[PDB]
């Protein structure tokens, strides 16, 4: 009964390509190396500890599935973050002027500090008073 | 005189309508504003982590 | 009917300043804004009642829950009205009359308010209103999301 859940699952399934239920050291190792992301030993054992909350070497899906959720939760899929910007760009443009949004996003909802603000400029204000947004969009959903 | 009486249900359900009309834009707004936070924030606190690295990876082999 | 989450969320786009309080000058905004519609007299004994220049959520939550009417406990005696103004017996009248009884008597409209209303009514070539259609809109318009 959720979107998240199923995408979850669906990836810990591809993570879980030696199909045993769970995710050891050993094959964490071989998860990275075959999606070529790279992590120091520090942040490898931090990475998989985050994971294993049961301390027992192995990650079960509701482990993976906690842990995701704790950082994720709030996301939602392309598609309703797509028609979110769409309220705010109505035409087909792909942009927004950067004092509307800036309005929006600052004042209205759970409202952004200027750094974090900022931060969303660094990424999708590519003119002067312009954002762009499918420049952060992409940066989830490539 | 009796006019006067009989239209203020038709004022009262006139300014709930112009109120409703407002409501529904202004809702939209926050609603929209609301779901590029959530996505924002979150997607600033987890775009070094090494999970996310992963995860984001797989997630056009995904259906 | 509102849910919980649907009032606390109006509450809080009325509340610009997030500091848990909202005017009592926009109580009426508000309630209107969630499907009911206080006549000025009943708005007034309401925010009499308050004695106060803000509300908090708590207190939205429950005056908004009183049996206050919707839009469709109010077409009998719209219709009512209209038929009492209906000269032809066709089912009209003419805009210049709405826009003047509105506007000038009873709990007057602003004139802003008048021209939002009147911006998705058909006018005829005589200048004619189907006042049921007017009905339909106000009470059908613009439902909870
Ligand atoms: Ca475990
Ligand atoms: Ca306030």
């Amino acid at each position: 009964g959720d979107d998240q859940v199923s995408e979850f699952k669906e990836a810990f399934e591809l993570f879980d390509s030696e199909r045993t239920g769970f995710i050891t050291k050993e094959g964490l190792q071989t998860v990275l190396k075959q999606f070529g992301v790279r992590v120091e030993p520090a942040a490898f054992n931090e990475m998989f500890n985050e994971a294993d909350a049961t301390g027992n070497g192995k990650i079960q899906f509701p482990e993976f599935l906690s842990m995701m959720g704790r950082r994720m939760k709030q996301t939602t899929s392309e598609d309703i973050l797509r028609q979110a910007f769409r309220t705010f760009d109505p035409e087909g443009t792909g942009y927004i002027p950067k004092a509307a949004l800036q309005d929006a996003l600052l004042n209205l909802g759970d409202r952004l500090k200027p750094h974090e603000f900022a931060e969303f400029l660094g990424i999708t204000e590519t003119e002067k008073g312009q954002i762009r947004y499918d420049n952060f969009i992409n940066t989830m959903f490539t | 005189r009796r006019i006067g009486e009989i239209v203020k249900v038709v004022q009262a359900a006139a300014r709930g309508w112009v109120e409703r009309k407002h409501f529904r834009q202004a809702r939209e707004k926050s609603v929209s504003a609301r779901i590029i936070q959530d996505n924002i924030r979150a997607y600033l606190e987890f775009k070094n982590w090494a999970w996310w690295k992963l995860f984001a990876k797989a997630r056009p082999l995904l259906v | 009917t509102a849910s919980a989450d649907q009032i606390q969320e109006c509450f809080q786009i009325f509340d610009k300043d997030n500091d848990g309080k909202v005017s009592i000058e926009e109580l009426g905004s508000a309630l209107r804004s969630l499907g009911k519609n206080p006549t000025n007299a009943e708005l007034n004994t309401i925010k009499g009642q308050l004695n106060a220049k803000e509300f908090d959520l708590a207190t939205f939550k429950t005056v908004y829950r009183k049996p206050i009417k919707t839009p469709t406990e109010q077409s009998k005696e719209m219709l009512d009205a209209f038929r009492a103004l209906d000269k032809e017996g066709n089912g009209t009248i003419q805009e210049a009359e709405l826009r003047q009884l509105l506007l000038n008597l009873g709990d007057a409209l602003t004139s802003s308010e008048v021209e939002e209303l009147m911006k998705e009514v058909s006018v005829s070539g005589d200048g004619a209103i189907n006042y049921e259609s007017f009905v339909d809109m106000l009470v059908t318009g613009y439902p909870l999301a």
